[PDB]
């Protein structure tokens, strides 16, 4: 590791400027770093680890996306042979987008998940764990594409049985874990009902629940729930 | 696409 | 090199998808290889390698900008100390930073300038040379700081001199160039009056020229005056 | 920041 020799709390220090910087791979490197240090993560450096990744990943989802429609048109009737080099570069980033999605999900496996006994971080990684199995899914073509799909939604799942159990229903991590295990029904396991289903419950419970909560915790959670509403408004 | 956080 | 195996068409091509894809950093690289290759660029090709490498130094720029700002206010009286990791921080993005702006002059260096015959093509490498030089010099401190200005004010000088004798007024790189050198006077090299006066006699004697172009041309050129006007209005 | 082209 070459940040094993820097301390973790300049790795945390650097994290923090990186995010300010918008230099989101070197936020990423830097909160690897300090994961691979052994001690669990805070709440606040949790965050950094998600925010740092889901970026890196982010942009690469984008131009994967660009890519291949660039590709499916190239392979449309009437379209002019252009060669492989469309293919080849879609490749390349899908290939580096795995790799990051590979490094996540271990850093999750060795040894966050396991040392997680807490409700907020136990269903924070699992929903990380559903998320980066769902960017491998969206990519997936082969044998073990179904094997992927699966991951990410048995990560999602234990992730909601816990949050369920654990979080008040306006709990911006659980509100969170369900507008993804949504968009995942929708748009990697072909259940729109379900994704439909799920984000309406889901809003109508945190409705339900934000007479509870002071004016700072109101404005977290009604931010998510809006979300929600958004994704459903597109989907009926 | 739809929102995901 | 890692793309001495690739076509110089296919690296030609996978440029453009990157930066459709906006993946400069990927753009610049193919780029890169394509120049390595040995044969000279035309027109379009040259658009891409500056504007590729535009964007890679552009982002680091503005990172070295948010850094340094940070950095200069834990100087301040009053500021908690808060350890070399600022410091350290910014001067890895400046060595990244400085080591992009080396590979883009080392490029022009071996071989694009010396085999740049025509106005079109020398004035713009000449240009990008002044460019990469000025980003050094927002970054330099040391003994060769006013070496970095005035290799700087040499290339562009150079440009400036060619441009004048074999490009009408309103050509987009003679436009580009005497913004691009107006700017160093300004930023750089301590010269408002000089950086001023550039950008009125480049403006007025590019509207002189307007009625010679067709409206394609015209279009072109008066996009590269309003920037003149732009930064004369925010100069005076 | 100056506008460069
Ligand atoms: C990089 C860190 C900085 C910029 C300092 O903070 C980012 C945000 O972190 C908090 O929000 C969090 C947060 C978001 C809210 C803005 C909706 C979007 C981010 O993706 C993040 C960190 C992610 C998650 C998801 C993580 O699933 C693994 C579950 C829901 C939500 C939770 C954790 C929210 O609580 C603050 O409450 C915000 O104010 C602040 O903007
Ligand atoms: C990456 C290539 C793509 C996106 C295909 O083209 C970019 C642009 O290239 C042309 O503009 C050029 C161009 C710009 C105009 C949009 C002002 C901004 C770019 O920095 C570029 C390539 C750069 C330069 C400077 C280069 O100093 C070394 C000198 C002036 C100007 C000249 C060369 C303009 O002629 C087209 O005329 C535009 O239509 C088109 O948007
Ligand atoms: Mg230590
Ligand atoms: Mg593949
Ligand atoms: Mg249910
Ligand atoms: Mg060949
Ligand atoms: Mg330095
Ligand atoms: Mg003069």
């Amino acid at each position: 590791g070459a940040m094993g020799s820097m301390e973790r709390a300049s790795l945390i220090q650097k994290a923090k400027l990186a995010e300010q910087a918008e230099r989101y791979e070197d936020m990423a490197a830097f909160m690897k770093g300090a994961v691979e240090k052994g001690e669990e993560l805070s709440c606040e450096e949790r965050n950094l680890l998600s925010v740092a990744y889901k970026n890196v990943v982010g942009g690469q989802r984008a131009a994967w996306r660009v890519l291949s429609s660039i590709e499916q048109k190239s392979n449309e009737e009437g379209s002019e042979e252009k060669g492989p080099e469309v293919r080849e570069y879609r490749e390349k980033v899908e290939t580096e987008l795995q790799g990051v999605c590979d490094t996540v999900l271990g850093l999750l496996d060795s040894h966050l998940i396991k040392e997680a006994g807490d409700a907020e971080s136990r269903v924070f990684y699992l929903k990380m764990k559903g998320d980066y199995y769902r960017y491998l899914a969206e990519v997936a073509t082969g044998d073990d594409k179904k094997r992927i799909i699966d991951s990410a939604r048995s990560a999602y799942q234990e992730a909601m049985d816990i949050s369920k159990k654990e979080m008040p229903p306006t709990n911006p991590i659980r509100l969170g874990l369900a507008l993804n295990f949504s968009v995942f029904h929708y748009e990697i396991a072909n259940s729109p009902e379900e994704a439909i289903s799920l984000a309406k419950t889901t809003f109508d419970e945190a409705m339900a629940d934000l007479h509870t909560l002071s004016e700072d915790s109101y404005k977290d959670s009604t931010l998510i729930m809006q979300l929600l509403r958004d994704n459903l408004t597109l989907w009926t | 696409f739809p929102a995901t956080v």
